[PDB]
């Protein structure tokens, strides 16, 4: 499975879903900044709308305990 | 594997048979997965080719992935001999002679001769060439059988 | 059995069959050469009719990976 | 088995019964499967003749293929005698004798005369005659037990 | 159970016959000789006759590869 | 059992719990199968009477045949003593004695005693005399209990 079709359910929990995209990413070998990129980038586009909303109002500089503890009741 | 003896020399010693094992055992469970990379590193610590063909050679099942590893292993050793020229005129008497992609291989070399270049004053590192070759297969088998 | 008596079935994956083949492939004691002619011959030869079309456009010079990942969705 | 002692020297001392154990479960499991071949022969690492009947002798079941393998083992003897015929005039007090096949196979030898040949300088390596008649008479039973 | 009481079914594969034929030649502890007497005569013997038909056609000389794919299809 | 020490002496060493369940798990799974001899034989390699009576005696189950072996060994023991008669007057006091049928059982002698007949120059091997008597009641049962 490709590292584009990791997505996140409309039920799935944000944090099962993250666990597949480090798992993937994982099994990607590409430079640091390429897969710094797919971080602040994939993750957030490929995730629910209900998430989605939360994350949009984190901002930027964001870190992964913040963002795991803002979408956990969503 | 060819390890330190308590006398301060390297000698080689047989594996033993629960590491034999739990290299099959991780093969069974983990087949493709990447843990699987880190955890033939550990077990391949001071090991020989001979004792990495002995590795492959026991696996069982998934035949398509070591057809395509040995496939591999040769266009890397192929790639050795290319890099590599053979060197000017006659092998010295003082001297033991420079390794092949088959001696890296472990195919054209005997156990003394591996251990000869191993333990040798400057030494050579066979094990780490073919261990780079066996992990960047290994990526070659990971990155297709992802699904 | 016999290595002329390994054929892909016609709902089979090519990759089963592939692993059916180096496995027999692995009980024949034949010269290296005799065993590359088999290896370019009888593979594709006993491979379906589907992935067998398929085959047939990766034209000569192929390898397994772009051989096992080109009848993947057959 | 004949290791090699921390003193340095190269003395005999029995097989494990794990190893024994793991020759016996290798066996059940994987039956005439290949990868019986290179198992056997990195359990047979400094193995004995003695040995080597020892583990051909606590087989059980596969009867057929047991007395395939006797025959053969036989056969590869007769070979033995055949191509090596013996030396000239009586035996030096000062030398040891030569194998026959019947040594090779362990049936004609004692323990401290499979030592003698190994140990002793030339060494001989009855081991390895008998693990290719081994090896060839399991590509005998690989072959036939192929379906 | 005595090695004249080993004999082929009318439906058993003669594989599987051979199989308890030298596992009771196991429990036999007679001399060489006469355990070699023993193979060449009871073992065909006591074969069934579609397959001891077959025997009979290899002649003597015969090895137990030889005899065991000669009688596989019975 | 008697094994060789570092220092190259023979000394007394305790048999392992490992090595004795494994005796135990032989007889649970192949009970009188023929396997069980040579399987035997390799467990006793430097054994004792004393470790062999150990052995026979820790046995659960198969009490017929346990009493057939035992009769058997005492048959054995009596024909020690009637083919090897008691010697020549007294005891020398820079000597020690001679063996009878119950020493080789291990029954009247003493382990020191049994590790002063195999380490003493020469060496007599009770271990190997009961071994046969084991070994022949061994095919006495197997033979019986063929079916």
């Amino acid at each position: 499975t490709s590292i584009l079709d990791i997505r996140q359910g409309p039920k799935e929990p944000f944090r099962d879903y993250v666990d597949r995209f480090y798992k993937t990413l994982r099994a990607e070998q590409a430079s640091q900044e390429v897969k710094n990129w797919m971080t602040e980038t994939l993750l957030v586009q490929n995730a629910n709308p209900d998430c989605k909303t939360i994350l949009k109002a984190l901002g930027p500089g964001a870190t992964l305990e913040e963002m795991m503890t803002a979408c956990q009741g969503v | 594997p060819i390890v330190q003896n308590l006398q301060g020399q390297m000698v080689h010693q047989a594996i033993s048979p629960r590491t034999l094992n739990a290299w099959v055992k991780v093969v069974e469970e983990k087949a493709f997965s990447p843990e699987v990379i880190p955890m033939f590193s550990a077990l391949s610590e001071g090991a020989t080719p001979q004792d990495l063909n002995t590795m492959l050679n026991t696996v069982g099942g998934h035949q398509a992935a070591m057809q395509m590893l040995k496939e591999t292993i040769n266009e890397e050793a192929a790639e050795w001999d290319r890099l590599h020229p053979v060197h000017a005129g006659p092998i010295a008497p003082g001297q033991m002679r420079e390794p092949r992609g088959s001696d890296i291989a472990g195919t054209t070399s005997t156990l003394q001769e591996q251990i000869g270049w191993m333990t040798h004053n400057p030494p050579i590192p066979v094990g780490e060439i073919y261990k780079r070759w066996i992990i960047l297969g290994l990526n070659k088998i990971v990155r297709m059988y992802s699904p």
